[PDB]
């Protein structure tokens, strides 16, 4: 196989600098041209610039041409975005992409804030809460408090995801953020099968498997 | 620069229906243009490059096609993982341009939504405070309503809700709404119960629990 992993996501101080990279699996520099995008709600995808990881050359988007340095490794096949002067305008979420724009990364979100990061509590949301339903079942977690986003949230270390829905996080009063992650399910088989939600919240290094099952009552 | 202008800004369509998407370049590109398409989790994946040249495992329902400096993307049966957002991209020169993007909407038939209400958890009593939690799953259209009801007296200041974008697999939204209470403000009432209002029901569906001991 062969993919582009980007850098975790990340809060960082307006002001500040930042490098975010782009690590490039099964294929490496023979390819060419390692691009950077930028995206924001709203706004389409922005080019910021390109690198030639065989010599080192580099082209940018003027408007990028004193707030973006393209560099690249070939030996450890790493390309890296470094932002300088963080802005409120700097959050986004950057991607990566290879030659042709074939191959590109899972993108990574970059929040510039004065705050302090949040890890989320994560709860099970138990199904057939006080008794089941008409065959099927609902069941989920409840991601609360963390600052800010995103927050990643898989089922069964990635073995489930038929009718997973993850909702979009809300924001509550507190300035902390708050999203649900639910799977409907047979009724038939909560007693045979298990589910786990593996929950990730980059900013704060927080991780969490949580097994939501039926309560006993 | 040279300036790609993508139309529409959004478009909505019926599903087997055969839409196109239109991108003009301010400046001769000379065929060098591709689409991209970027579905709701951030996936971007190209589709078609040289213009019209399809990519490899591209579905044949995309094409695209050049008439001077217009330039359009076609799916011939849309089907609901066509549900993306698209943009050209022009790389005839630097520095390269992305069209302003194609949010592609989905029209499907009326679909009821599964209610189901949650309880609060037991470790997050612990901590002092309640949510319940009340889902809308898999309904179309978008528009509906939810009320919470607490001993059936109306609720109003302690609930978010949340729609998702349209499923990639059939095109419905599923809505979640969250009432957060103190953990003594919970403790003070019985019934906890969810009524949604949507199109595709006759009357609104109520789903509720008792906190009983466990
Ligand atoms: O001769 C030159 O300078 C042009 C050859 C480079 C073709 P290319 O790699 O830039 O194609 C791409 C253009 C843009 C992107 N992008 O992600 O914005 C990705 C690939």
């Amino acid at each position: 196989q062969v993919q582009l992993q980007q850098s975790g996501a990340e809060l960082v101080k307006p002001g500040a600098s930042v490098k975010l990279s782009c690590t490039a699996s099964g294929f490496n520099i023979k390819d060419t041209y390692m691009h950077w995008v930028k995206q924001r709600p709203e706004q389409g995808l922005e080019w910021i610039g390109r690198i030639d990881p065989a010599n080192g050359n580099t082209k940018y988007d003027p408007k990028f041409q004193g707030k973006a340095t393209i560099t690249a490794d070939t030996s450890s096949n790493t390309a890296y975005l470094q932002l300088s002067s963080l802005t409120s305008e700097d959050t986004a979420v950057y991607y990566c992409a290879s030659y042709y724009g074939i191959y590109w990364g899972q993108g990574t979100t970059l929040t510039v804030s004065s705050a302090s990061t949040k890890g989320p509590s994560v709860f099970p949301l138990a199904p057939s809460s006080k008794s089941t339903s008409g065959g099927t079942a609902a069941l989920g977690c409840l991601v609360k408090d963390y600052f800010p986003e995103p927050v990643t949230v898989s089922w069964n270390s990635g073995a489930l995801t038929s009718g997973v829905h993850t909702f979009p996080a809300v924001l509550q009063s507190s300035g902390l953020y708050s999203l649900s992650s639910v799977v409907t399910v047979p009724s038939s088989s909560l007693g045979t099968q298990t589910y786990i939600c593996n929950v990730n919240h980059k900013p704060s290094n927080t991780k969490v498997d949580k097994k939501v099952e039926p309560k006993s009552c | 620069d040279i300036q790609m202008t993508q139309s529409p800004s959004s478009l909505s369509a019926s599903l087997g229906e055969r839409v196109s998407l239109t991108c003009r370049a301010s400046q001769e590109i000379s065929g060098y243009l591709s689409w991209l398409q970027q579905k709701p989790d951030g996936t971007i994946k190209r589709l078609i490059y040289a213009a019209s040249t399809l990519d490899s495992g591209v579905p044949k329902r995309f094409s695209g096609s050049r008439s001077g400096s217009d330039y359009s993307l076609t799916i011939s049966s849309l089907e609901s993982e066509d549900f993306a957002d698209y943009y050209c991209l022009q790389y005839a020169s630097y520095p390269r341009t992305f069209g302003g993007g194609t949010k592609v909407e989905i029209k499907r038939t009326v679909a009821a939504p599964s209610v189901f209400i949650f309880p609060p958890s037991d470790e997050q009593l612990k901590s002092g405070t309640a949510s319940v939690v009340c889902l809308l799953n898999n309904f179309y259209p978008r528009e509906a309503k939810v009320q919470w009801k607490v001993d059936n007296a109306l609720q109003s200041g302690n609930s978010q809700e949340s729609v998702t974008e349209q499923d990639s697999k059939d095109s419905t939204y599923s809505l979640s709404s969250t009432l957060t209470l103190s953990k003594a403000d919970y403790e003070k009432h019985k019934v906890y119960a969810c009524e949604v209002t949507h199109q595709g029901l006759s009357s609104p569906v109520t789903k509720s629990f008792n906190r009983g001991e466990c």
